[PDB]
C-alpha cells in the first residue's frame, strides 16, 4: 500500500507532504498568481461564491500536487487537516475538488487540535491554535474534543499586521535617497503584507510580563510620569533598494501588546484559557491545566511562551479565577516539531495507520452516491 | 509563442465547464471528436528529472531520496544552484557570494560524497510513536471485523514531560542592535521546515528539487493525449495530439480605427493536406452563451476549400471576400460594427469545417471562436 | 590629453574623450565610451574595461572645481555598465548592466552585481556584495578575489584582431 | 496579432548570398570567425564578438537592436581559451541583451533587456522572459520559462513550441520589407 | 539558398570590399588571404562537410540511445508483472556494495562526459 | 608542407572517429534487435501464462548496470587517450 498524502490548508501558509515523515515536504504561502493580476490572491476565502473558490482551489492543489508533491492523484488517500468550526461550504468545496476533479480514493477530514495532541502520546490536554486569523482554544479530553468549552478571539497574525501598519503609518520615517534623506512620513499609501510580515518576523519581538505591564501603564498615562522602561534601538529596514524606513524601538516591543491588552472585558490571549477552563467539568481541571500545548505560527515569536506563562501566573491571582481555578499548576508541553507543524506532524502520524485509514474516512464511492460530507452538526 | 499575443483569439471548449482557451494550450482527442482544454483533462506523472544535471532517476529512488537530487544544492540566499570550488572543496553561489564557510562546515576532501544533511533530532520519538500507534491501530483493527462477524505483546511509550518553566527571552534582545544580514527572512526560513533558524549561520543549504514530465489522459476515453519522451532534453514526443496540428486557426493582422464601422481581415491557416472551412455562422441569435460579445460581425461567406503542400485560386477570386490565397493560408474580410460598449471590443463568431475521423472525412465540427481587438 | 602608459592594449573603436591617464596593464574593449567632461580620469594598473562601460565625469552638467576620478588596481567593468564615481578602490568588480550613481565612494574588493541601480551618498564598506535589481542586500566576503590571468591571456590575442591606440613613453 | 510590416532602409542593410540581413552599424569584431549560415537578421548596433572564439548561429535567427553576444571565459586544466558558443536554429534574441552564454539551444525566444551570464547553457525550446538576470553556470530545461531577478524557474511552456517558433520567425523574416 | 552555409562572414561580406572594411569591422591587419587552391580549398571543404557527417551520426546515436533506455523501461515492467502472475499461478496450483559500485561508476561516467563534451567543443574551435 | 600534413592528420582522426561511431551504432542496433525479440517472446510467454491460468481457474540490477558502466568507461577511455594526442596536435 502506498503512503498517504497529508495537506493542511492554512490561511497564511499551506503545509503539505507525505505521511509518516518527520517534517513537511513544503510550506508555501496559500496564494495563486493568475494571468494579468499584479498581486497574488489568497486561495482561502470564507462566505464568497462557490465556483470562484472551486477554480482557485483547483489551481492551488494542482500546483501543490505537481510542484511539491510529485505523485499521481488517483493512487493514495488524503488526510486533510482543517480547523474545528471551519466553514461548511468551504469544507464542501474542498471535498468537491478533492473528489470530483482529482478523484482520490478517500479524504479524511481531520481536526488540527486532536492531532496536535497526538504527537506526544497523551490523550487529554488544553490546546491553543494561534493562527493567522483566530486564536482558538479547545479542551481535548481522552480523545473527545470538548465542544462546549471552546473560545475564539480574532487575535491572530492579521490583527498584528493591521496594528503594525497602524503604528508604522503613525510613525513613518523613510529616506528616499533622491535628496530626501530627512524624515518623510507616509509617502506610500499602504505597506504590503509580505513586507509587514517580514518586519514582524525579522525585527519585532515579545516583551516580558513586568516590562509589558509598565509599557501598558506608560501608554495609559494614568499618573505615570514617563515610567516607561528602556526601549530597544531603532532598526533601519530597507524597502525596494533606495527606501530606508527607520522602525522605532517602541514599536518592536509595543505592537505585540494587543494580544495582552486588558481593556475591561478580560479578553486577551491568556484569559480564554481560563475562560475555557471554567466551563469544564470539575474532574478534568487538574490534568487539563497540567498539560497545555501551544501550536500555531504566531507561537514562535521570541519570548511568547514565557510571556504567556507569566501572564497565566499573573492572571491566576485575579479574584474571578481564585475561587474556581486558584490553586492550579500550569505546565507547557514541548512538541517534537516546531510550532508551525505540530498539527501536520500528528496528521502524518495518523496517515501512516493504513489499517484504519480506509475505514475511518469518507470513500469516493460514498461521495459519488451520497454527495454529503459528514459534520458535527445535524443531518 | 508570446511574441504573437496568443490570448487575443480564444476558443470555447465544450465539457462540464465552458472555458475559453488559446490554441497553444488546447489538445484534441481523436476517439471522441472533441477538443479538450487543460483544466478539463487529467494529468499524470512520467519521470523525475533534476533541472541542474538533466538526468532521469526512478520513482522509488525519488521516494527514498525525498524528492531531492543527490548532487545539486540550492543556496539559502537566493534560490540558485550552488557550484563546487577548489582551494579542498567548498560550495559557493554565483548570484550572491554566499560560500560554504559562512555556515561553518568544513571543506570535504571529495567533491560529491562528503556533503550530507543532518538528521532530524526528534526522529527517534517519531519512530517510537509510529510503532506505538500502529500497534494501537491493530488493536482497534481487530474489533470492528469481530463486530461485523457478530452482526453477520503490548508496547507502551513514555510520553512527553511538560515543563513548569519554559526557557525565557534572552536579555541580549533588549539593548542590542539587530543585524538584517544575520537574521533570516521568512521565505528562506520556511525552506528548511524541519528546523527553522533565526540566524543565517544555522541555515544549511538544501538539495535541488526535481520536476515532472507530465502525461495527459482524456477523461471520457482513457487514452494518452500527450505522452512525452522519457529521456530529458528531448523535443519529440512519443504521442502528441495538439490542437494546432488538427484544427484551423484564425489570426488577425489588419485592425482599422474604431469609428463605428470596420472592415478587418483575418487569415485562416491549415494543418490537414486538404480541407474545407466555413465562417458563415454569425454566432446564431443569442444562443450558445456568447456572453463576452461587444460588437456585431457580418462575416458572410461561402465555404472555402484550403490546400496544404509540403482554378481553385484563379477562378473564385472574390477580392472583397477572399483577400489573398497563399500556401495553406486564406485571408477573409469581416465587416464589424464595433464599439457598442465604452471599450474592449470583442467579436464572437462560429466556425464550421470538416475533419477526418479515421465517409470519415465528412465529420463536421463547429468551433466557437471569440476574438478580441485593441479598441 | 590621452596619456597612455606602455604595455596597456587599448583598441581604437572605443570612444575615449577628454583628459584621461591610462595606466600600465589595462585592457580596453571595443565600444567602450569613456568621456571626461569636468575633470581628468586616472585609471591605474590592469583595469579591464569590457564593452559598454559608460564612464562620465559630467557632475555639474546633470544637476575652480577640477574634481577628478581615481580608479585603482584590477577594476574590471563588465558589459553595459554605467560608472560614475570620483574615488574607486582596487581589486573590485562591478558586473553587467549596473548603475553606480555619482556620490558613491568605493574601497577595496566589493562586488556590485547585475542591474542594481545604486545611487546613495554612502561610502561602500570593505567587501560588500550588492545583488539584485529589487533591493541592495549586502553580504560580506571574507577574501579579496584575484583577477590577473584573463588579462594576461588578453594581451596576446587583441592586437592581431584590432588596431591600437597611440602610446607615449 | 502576428508581426506587422517592419520597414528598414535599403542602403542600411546588406543582403548577402544565402539570405542574411546584417545592418551596417552592427559592429562585429573579427568577421572571419563568425559563421551566419541561414537567413538570419542582425539588427542595428548589435555587437557580435567574433574575436576569441567562433560564433555559429542557426538558420532563421533574429538578433535585435543594441544587443551584445560574446563567448565566455573558462579556466581550463592546462591552458585557457574562450568557449565557442553555438546558437541553434530559429532563435529570437530580443533587444538590449547581454549574452555570455555557451551552447544556446535551438527554438528559444530570449526576452527583452536581459543578462545571461558566463557559461550558461540554454537547452532546446525554452523561454526567458523580460528583465531577468541569469547567474553564471546555469542550465535551463526544455519547455521552461525562466524569469525573475535571480533567474528562477517560473512556469511551463506549451508543448507546441516546435510548431509555433518556426512560424513566428519565418513570418518575421517574410515581414521584413525594405522601405 | 541551400540549408547551410559555412562560408563565414568575411567571404560573404567581401563582395564589394568597402562595407566590411569600414562599417562592421576594423577589417585591417590580416589583409593577407589564403589562395583557395583548386585542391587546397576543395579538400579543405572535404573536412567541413565530413564534420557535419560526424555530427549527424552523433545525433542519430543520441536518437537510438533514447530507444534503448525506453526499451529497458518496458523489459522490467513485463518482468515485474511476470513474477507476480507466476506467484499467483503458483498459489493457484497448490547487493548494497554492488549498488555503491554502480553509483561510483555513474559519477565517473558523468565526469568523463563533462570532460568529453567540452574537449570536443575545443576541437570544434581548433578545426578552423 | 606542415599545414597539409597537420590537417591530413585531422582527416584521418575524424575518419577513425566516424568509423568508431558507426561501429558503436552497429553494436547498439544488434542489442536493440535483441531487446525487441526478447520483449516479443516475453509477450508470448505472458499470453501463455494468462491463458493457462484462466484454464486452471476455470543484485541483478547491480550486475547489469555495472557491466553497462564498465563498457561506458572503456569507451571514454579509448577517447581521452586519443584526444590528448589531438590536444597536443593543437600544441605542436
Ligand atoms: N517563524 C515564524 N516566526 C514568527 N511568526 C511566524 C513564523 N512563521 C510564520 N509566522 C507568522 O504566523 C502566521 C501564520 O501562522 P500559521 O502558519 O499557524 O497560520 P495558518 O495555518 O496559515 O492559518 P489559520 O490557522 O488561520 O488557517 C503569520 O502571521 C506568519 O507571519
Ligand atoms: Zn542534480
Ligand atoms: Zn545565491
Ligand atoms: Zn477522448
Amino acid at each position: 500500500e502506498k503512503t498517504a498524502v497529508v495537506i493542511d490548508l492554512g490561511e497564511a501558509f499551506t503545509k503539505c507532504g507525505f505521511a509518516g515523515e518527520t517534517g513537511p515536504r513544503c510550506i508555501i504561502p496559500s496564494v495563486i498568481k493568475k494571468a494579468g493580476m499584479p498581486k497574488p490572491i489568497k486561495v482561502v476565502q470564507y462566505n464568497i461564491n462557490t465556483e470562484e473558490l472551486y477554480s482557485y482551489l483547483k489551481e492551488f492543489i494542482h500546483i501543490l500536487y505537481f510542484r511539491h508533491l510529485l505523485v499521481n492523484p488517483r493512487d493514495r488517500r488524503v488526510v486533510v487537516i482543517e480547523s474545528v468550526l471551519c466553514p461548511s461550504h468551504f469544507r464542501e468545496t474542498l471535498t468537491r475538488v478533492l473528489f470530483k476533479y482529482f478523484e482520490v480514493p478517500s479524504v479524511l477530514l481531520a481536526p488540527s487540535h486532536l492531532m496536535a495532541l497526538l504527537t506526544l502520546g497523551i490523550n487529554s490536554a488544553m490546546v491553543l491554535d494561534c493562527g493567522y486569523r483566530e486564536s482558538l482554544v479547545l479542551p481535548i479530553y481522552e480523545g473527545i474534543p470538548v465542544l462546549n468549552c471552546w473560545g475564539a478571539l480574532p487575535l491572530g497574525g492579521k490583527a498584528l499586521h493591521k496594528e503594525l501598519e497602524t503604528q508604522l503609518l503613525e510613525q513613518c520615517t523613510v529616506d528616499t535617497g533622491a535628496a530626501k534623506e530627512q524624515s518623510l512620513p507616509s509617502v506610500m499609501g499602504s505597506i504590503p503584507e509580505g513586507v509587514l510580515e517580514d518586519i514582524k518576523v525579522r525585527t519585532c519581538f515579545v516583551s516580558d510580563l513586568t516590562r509589558g505591564l509598565k509599557i501598558q501603564a506608560a501608554k495609559f498615562n494614568i499618573d505615570g510620569n514617563t515610567e516607561r522602561p528602556s526601549p530597544p534601538p531603532n532598526v533601519d529596514y530597507p524597502l525596494d533598494g533606495e527606501k530606508i524606513l527607520h522602525v522605532l524601538g517602541s514599536i518592536r516591543d509595543s505592537v505585540v501588546e494587543i494580544l495582552f491588552e486588558q481593556d475591561n472585558e478580560e479578553k486577551s490571549v491568556a484569559t480564554l484559557i481560563l475562560d475555557s477552563l471554567m466551563q469544564c467539568p470539575i474532574d478534568t481541571r487538574k490534568q487539563l491545566a497540567e498539560n497545555l500545548v501551544i501550536i500555531g505560527g504566531t507561537s514562535m515569536l521570541p519570548g511568547f511562551l514565557h510571556r504567556l506563562l507569566a501572564e497565566i501566573r499573573y492572571l491566576v491571582e485575579k479574584p474571578k479565577y481564585k475561587k474556581t481555578l486558584g490553586t492550579k499548576t500550569f505546565r507547557i508541553h514541548t512538541p517534537p516539531a516546531k510550532a508551525n507543524c505540530v498539527a501536520w506532524l500528528g496528521g502524518a502520524i495518523f496517515g501512516a495507520l493504513q489499517d484504519i485509514l480506509g475505514s475511518r474516512s469518507v470513500s469516493k464511492e460514498y461521495y459519488n452516491q451520497t454527495g454529503r460530507i459528514p459534520d458535527w452538526c445535524s443531518l | 509563442a508570446s511574441l504573437l499575443q496568443s490570448e487575443r483569439v480564444l476558443y470555447l471548449v465544450q465539457g462540464e465547464k465552458k472555458v475559453r482557451a488559446p490554441l497553444s494550450q488546447l489538445y484534441f482527442c481523436r476517439y471522441c471528436s472533441e477538443l479538450r482544454s487543460l483544466e478539463c483533462v487529467s494529468h499524470e506523472v512520467d519521470s523525475h528529472y533534476c533541472p541542474s544535471c538533466l538526468e532521469n532517476m526512478p520513482s522509488a529512488e525519488a521516494k527514498l531520496k525525498k524528492n531531492r537530487c543527490a548532487n545539486c544544492f540550492d543556496c539559502p540566499g537566493c534560490m540558485h544552484t550552488l557550484s563546487t570550488r577548489a582551494t579542498a572543496y567548498y560550495l559557493a553561489c554565483g548570484f550572491c557570494r554566499w560560500t560554504s564557510r559562512d555556515v561553518g562546515m568544513a571543506d570535504k576532501s571529495v567533491a560529491s560524497g562528503g556533503w550530507q544533511e543532518p538528521d532530524h533530532p526528534h526522529t527517534q520519538r517519531m519512530n517510537k510513536l509510529i510503532e506505538y500507534y500502529q500497534q494501537l491501530a491493530q488493536k482497534e483493527k481487530v474489533e470492528r471485523d469481530r463486530k461485523k462477524l457478530a452482526r453477520r505483546k503490548e508496547i507502551k511509550i513514555e510520553p512527553a514531560q511538560a515543563v513548569d518553566e519554559v526557557e525565557p527571552l534572552p536579555e541580549d534582545y533588549y539593548t542590542r542592535p539587530v543585524n538584517l544580514t544575520e537574521v533570516t527572512t521568512l521565505q528562506q526560513r520556511l525552506l528548511q521546515p524541519d528546523f527553522q533558524p533565526i540566524c543565517a549561520s544555522q541555515l544549511y543549504p538544501r538539495h535541488k528539487h526535481l520536476l515532472i514530465k507530465r502525461s495527459l489522459r482524456c477523461r471520457q476515453c482513457e487514452h494518452n493525449l500527450s505522452k512525452p519522451e522519457f529521456n530529458p532534453t528531448s523535443i519529440k514526443f512519443k504521442i502528441q495530439l495538439v490542437a494546432v496540428n488538427y484544427i484551423p486557426e484564425v489570426r488577425i493582422m489588419s485592425i482599422p480605427n474604431l469609428r463605428y464601422m470596420k472592415e478587418s481581415q483575418v487569415l485562416l491557416t491549415l494543418t490537414n493536406p486538404v480541407e474545407n472551412l466555413t465562417h458563415v455562422t454569425l454566432l446564431e441569435c443569442e444562443e450558445g452563451d456568447p456572453d463576452d460579445t461587444n460588437s456585431t460581425a457580418k462575416v458572410s461567406v461561402p465555404p472555402t476549400e484550403l490546400v496544404l503542400a509540403g482554378e481553385p485560386q484563379d477562378f473564385p477570386d472574390d477580392p472583397d471576400v477572399v483577400a489573398f490565397r497563399k500556401a495553406n493560408k486564406v485571408g477573409v474580410f469581416i465587416k464589424v460594427t464595433p464599439q457598442r460598449e465604452e471599450g474592449d471590443v470583442t467579436v464572437c463568431f462560429k466556425l464550421k469545417h470538416d475533419f477526418k475521423n479515421l465517409g470519415a472525412e465528412v465529420s463536421w465540427l463547429t468551433q466557437h471562436v471569440e476574438l478580441s481587438l485593441g479598441p | 590629453s590621452v596619456k597612455i602608459a606602455p604595455g596597456a592594449v587599448v583598441c581604437v573603436e572605443s570612444e575615449i574623450r577628454g583628459d584621461v591617464t591610462i595606466g600600465p596593464r589595462t585592457v580596453i574593449h571595443p565600444k567602450a565610451r569613456i568621456i571626461a567632461e569636468a575633470g581628468p580620469i586616472v585609471i591605474g594598473e590592469g583595469n579591464l574595461i569590457e564593452e559598454q562601460a559608460l564612464i562620465i565625469n559630467a557632475h555639474p552638467d546633470n544637476i575652480s572645481e577640477p574634481k577628478p576620478m581615481i580608479i585603482g588596481t584590477n577594476n574590471v567593468f563588465e558589459v553595459g555598465c554605467y560608472s560614475q564615481a570620483m574615488k574607486m578602490g582596487d581589486n573590485n568588480v562591478i558586473e553587467s548592466k549596473a548603475y553606480v550613481g555619482r556620490n558613491v565612494i568605493l574601497t577595496s574588493g566589493c562586488i556590485i552585481g547585475a542591474c542594481c541601480n545604486l545611487n546613495t551618498f554612502e561610502v561602500i564598506p570593505e567587501n560588500t556584495v550588492i545583488y539584485g535589481a529589487d533591493c541592495l542586500r549586502r553580504v560580506q566576503t571574507e577574501r579579496p578575489q584575484p583577477q590577473t590571468l584573463q588579462l594576461d591571456f588578453l594581451m596576446k590575442i587583441l592586437p592581431n584582431y584590432h588596431h591600437l591606440k597611440k602610446t607615449m613613453k | 496579432m502576428e508581426l506587422g510590416e517592419l520597414l528598414y532602409n535599403k542602403s542600411e542593410y546588406i543582403e548577402t548570398a544565402s539570405g542574411n540581413k546584417v545592418s551596417r552599424q552592427s559592429v562585429l569584431c573579427g568577421s572571419q570567425n563568425i559563421v551566419l549560415n541561414g537567413k538570419t537578421i542582425v539588427m542595428n548596433d548589435c555587437i557580435i564578438r567574433g574575436d576569441l572564439a567562433n560564433v555559429r548561429v542557426g538558420r532563421h535567427c533574429v538578433v535585435k537592436s543594441r544587443s551584445v553576444i560574446r563567448p565566455p571565459f573558462k579556466k581550463f586544466s592546462k591552458g585557457v581559451a574562450f568557449f565557442p558558443l553555438h546558437i541553434g536554429d530559429h532563435v529570437f534574441i530580443e533587444e538590449d541583451c547581454v549574452v555570455n552564454a555557451a551552447q544556446i539551444g535551438s527554438y528559444v525566444h530570449v526576452g527583452k533587456n536581459c543578462v545571461i551570464g558566463r557559461r550558461c547553457v540554454l537547452k532546446d525550446c525554452c523561454k526567458i522572459l523580460d528583465n531577468t538576470v541569469l547567474p553564471p553556470e546555469t542550465v535551463v530545461p526544455p519547455f521552461t520559462v525562466f524569469s525573475g531577478c535571480p533567474g528562477l524557474f517560473s512556469g511551463e511552456l506549451p508543448e507546441c513550441t516546435q510548431e509555433l517558433m518556426i512560424d513566428v520567425t519565418k513570418s518575421y523574416y517574410q515581414k521584413f520589407l525594405p522601405l | 539558398a541551400f540549408g547551410i552555409n559555412t562560408d563565414s562572414l568575411y567571404h560573404e561580406l567581401s563582395t564589394a570590399g568597402s562595407e566590411v572594411i569600414g562599417d562592421v569591422d576594423e577589417g585591417a591587419d590580416l589583409l593577407g588571404e589564403f589562395s583557395v587552391r583548386d585542391d587546397f580549398f576543395g579538400m579543405g571543404k572535404e573536412v567541413g562537410n565530413l564534420l557535419l557527417e560526424n555530427s549527424q551520426l552523433l545525433e542519430t546515436k543520441n536518437a537510438l540511445n533514447v530507444v534503448k533506455n525506453d526499451l529497458i523501461a518496458k523489459v522490467d515492467q513485463l518482468s515485474g508483472e511476470q513474477e507476480v502472475l507466476r506467484g499467483e499461478l503458483e498459489a493457484a496450483k497448490q547487493a548494497q556494495r554492488r549498488r555503491f559500485t554502480r553509483v561510483e561508476m555513474a559519477r565517473v561516467l558523468m565526469e568523463r562526459n563533462q570532460y568529453k563534451e567540452r574537449l570536443m567543443e575545443l576541437q570544434e574551435a581548433v578545426r578552423w
